[PDB]
């Protein structure tokens, strides 16, 4: 450490991890469902394990963004953060939050109350007081790292943070509008979870990888913060206007499938910049940095997001092909692959960064950690290859052919035990990751 | 050239927003208008979307395309139960289907009962049928959602 705030980070991860523990059981048991439909069929319906996998997903996330930027901003801002006291405030909110939501969830606490009671569409299912209580934790989030801009050194990579931070919690507030209008309800649904992944969390993703690439292969800030500023510039030209991709087939005008389908390719370009930039800034700076571990989580973030993000993302946006893939099992291989590398994976090479740092000891279970690297993201790909083939069978079976919706799924059931099996590799794959990060022993040879 | 790659970000990234912004108000009113009909936008169907949000069928379907992969797409239920055209028909059937679930059947993919009266049946079919006449490029491709 260089400043003795970047403590608060540890206390994050620890929560952001326990999440993240939740959330994987929650997909093993969704998949296990998949192949075993009347598991807890009445205690535990398949839409309740839902809303638990995806908030503790957008959740634990989020936690490890702010952590990442408890750690980051002290570092490039050259000085202490504004209030600890705020940051732990912040992070109590956020627990007791996500505390609330767990318990609404499970027990159907105060079903139809505007305030205490769920909500209903997807990943916007939070009880209204939980909502608010995550603005009251970003605006205090954002105030406090933002004093510690103001008052220090002001970077490139604190820029871009600072944006992508600031954007994604003003995006959250359209949360708060909920049209009668179906087609308007989901035109601005996409703000949120759209204008976040492809939008705001990009900005955070590159200045994050920025700040890795920056210390682990010792690469100059003038060379690092040009191909941040250059990644960036793509992601949000192509980004914006690639929102169009979700507005196909939900009652907005036709000429969003020429302006979408045609940002939507240019998307590829950012998730490209960042896997090169990782790769080159590698073979090109110094390549004996002892955290081998991060600097893997590093390459496997840009790389998979590519492929996850960049590749399968492009597979199903234009809207000649997404007529027929349009909200099937295609969709879901997308969205795991994408979600792992642009921002678990992300997130996780941040911390394998910053814990020796936090512990103030060594790069630790290096040997391990790796481990959980390749187990998380072989059992992953292997996911996400299997459910292609599902949607690939689904969209001809049901979309061409015309075949109705359960008698198809009959037809897929292999696919879905692939899939199950897949996710108890992800499931010990993130148990070891935070076994590795969570207690120091003596390395493997 | 590091100055210059910002001020391409910062100002041609501020260009794109307002293009999206005036898109998106053209798009606003080319639904409110045009592509949903607001006059059959009526009491039964609000309270029919807000049924569907707190029981929280999403997460287990999807509308128009959009909300989970583990059962039928309902953005066209009715139009695939011959009953468009009819909105007693399909108050009929969706009660019939509702109150029938769970169907217990092994090995099969479950169904709550939300324990719903006839009047909150109704707001759902008047809802989901109103999502079934939203103007919306075609899709789906066919009657199998
Ligand atoms: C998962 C735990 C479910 C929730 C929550 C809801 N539904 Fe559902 N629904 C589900 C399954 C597994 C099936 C297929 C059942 C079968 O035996 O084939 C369905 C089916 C319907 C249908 C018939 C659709 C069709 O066959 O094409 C309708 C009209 C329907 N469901 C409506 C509905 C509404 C209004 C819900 C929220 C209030 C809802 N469902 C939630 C599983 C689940
Ligand atoms: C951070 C990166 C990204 C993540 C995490 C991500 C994740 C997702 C998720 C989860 C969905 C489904 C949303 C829902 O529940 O309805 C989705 C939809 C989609 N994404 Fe992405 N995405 C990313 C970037 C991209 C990129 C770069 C492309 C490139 C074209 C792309 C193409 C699509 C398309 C076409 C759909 C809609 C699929 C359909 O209509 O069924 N995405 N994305
Ligand atoms: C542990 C293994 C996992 C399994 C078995 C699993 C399984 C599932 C299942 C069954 C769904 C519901 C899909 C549907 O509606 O049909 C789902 C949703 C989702 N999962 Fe996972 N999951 C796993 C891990 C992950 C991970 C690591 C992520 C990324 C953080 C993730 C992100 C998502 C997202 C974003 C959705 C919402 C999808 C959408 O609407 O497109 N899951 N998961
Ligand atoms: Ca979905
Ligand atoms: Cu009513
Ligand atoms: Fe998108």
């Amino acid at each position: 450490m260089k400043y003795q705030s970047q403590s608060i980070a540890l206390v994050y991860f620890a929560v952001a991890l326990g999440l993240f523990a939740i959330q994987v059981s929650g997909g093993l048991l969704l998949g296990w469902i998949y192949v075993s439909p009347n598991f807890l069929s009445e205690i535990l319906p398949f839409n309740i394990v839902r809303m638990l996998h995806t908030n503790s997903l957008i959740v634990w996330l989020l936690l490890g963004f702010m952590g990442a930027a408890y750690f980051v901003i002290p570092e490039e801002s050259e000085r202490e953060i504004h209030s600890p006291l705020l940051a732990y405030l912040q992070l109590a909110i956020m627990v007791l939050g996500t505390l609330g939501v767990v318990v609404t969830y499970l027990f159907n606490l105060f079903e139809g109350n505007w305030l205490l009671g769920k909500e209903g569409r997807e990943f916007l299912e939070q009880p209204v007081w939980v909502k608010m209580g995550i603005v009251v934790a970003a605006l205090i989030f954002m105030y406090n790292i933002s004093m510690t801009v103001l008052q220090g050194r002001k970077t490139a990579i604190t820029n871009v943070l600072l944006l992508g931070l600031w954007g994604l919690t003003l995006l959250f507030l359209f949360a708060f509008y909920n049209p009668s209008n179906l087609a308007l309800d989901k035109m601005y649904w996409w703000y949120v979870v759209h204008l976040w992944v492809e939008g705001t969390w990009e900005l955070v993703m590159a200045s994050v990888l920025a700040f890795l690439m920056l210390k682990l292969t010792g690469v100059d800030r003038e060379i690092i913060e040009k191909w941040l500023y250059l990644i960036v510039a793509t992601a949000l030209f192509s980004g914006i206007l690639g929102t169009g991709h979700h507005y196909f087939w939900i009652g907005t005008p036709g000429y969003w499938q020429w302006i979408g389908s045609i940002f939507s390719a240019l998307e590829v370009v950012p998730f490209f910049g960042m896997m090169a930039f990782a790769f080159v800034m590698v073979w090109k700076g110094r390549k004996d940095h002892p955290n081998k571990a991060a600097l893997l989580w590093s390459l496997g973030c840009a790389t998979l997001a590519f492929f996850g993000a960049g590749v399968w993302g492009f597979l199903h946006t234009l809207h000649g092909i997404n007529y027929y893939t349009h909200g099937t099992q295609i969709t879901a291989a997308h969205g795991h692959l994408a979600f792992f590398g642009a921002y678990v994976s992300l997130n996780l090479a941040i911390f394998s960064y910053a814990f020796p740092i936090l512990r103030k000891r060594d790069p630790y279970n290096q040997v391990l950690n790796m481990a959980s690297f390749w187990l998380m993201a072989g059992g992953m790909t292997f996911m996400t290859f299997v459910l292609t083939f599902a949607g690939t069978v689904q969209t001809h079976a049901q979309r061409v052919q015309g075949d109705y919706f359960m008698d198809v799924q009959d037809a897929i059931t292999i696919f879905y035990w692939m899939r199950f099996g897949s996710g108890i590799a992800v499931v010990l794959g993130a148990l070891l990751f935070i076994y590795a990060v969570a207690v120091p022993r003596k390395e493997i040879i | 050239t590091t100055s210059m790659a910002r001020n391409i970000f910062y100002g041609g990234s501020l260009f794109f927003i307002l293009i999206f912004v005036g898109l998106s108000v053209h798009s606003h009113r080319y639904i409110v208008t045009t592509s949903t009909d607001a006059a059959t936008l009526t009491a039964e169907v609000e309270h029919g979307k807000h049924l569907w949000e707190i029981h929280g069928c999403v997460n287990c379907h999807s509308i128009l395309g959009e909300g989970a992969y583990f059962a039928p797409e309902l953005g066209n239920v009715m139009t695939r139960w011959g009953v468009e055209d009819d909105p007693d028909a399909a108050f009929e059937a969706l009660k019939g289907w509702m109150d029938a679930m769970p169907t217990g059947i092994e090995g099969r993919r479950q169904m709550p009962n939300f324990g719903l009266n006839d009047e909150e049946y109704r707001a759902l079919s008047d809802f989901l049928l109103w999502t079934n006449t939203i103007r919306n490029q075609d899709w789906p491709p066919n009657d199998a959602g």
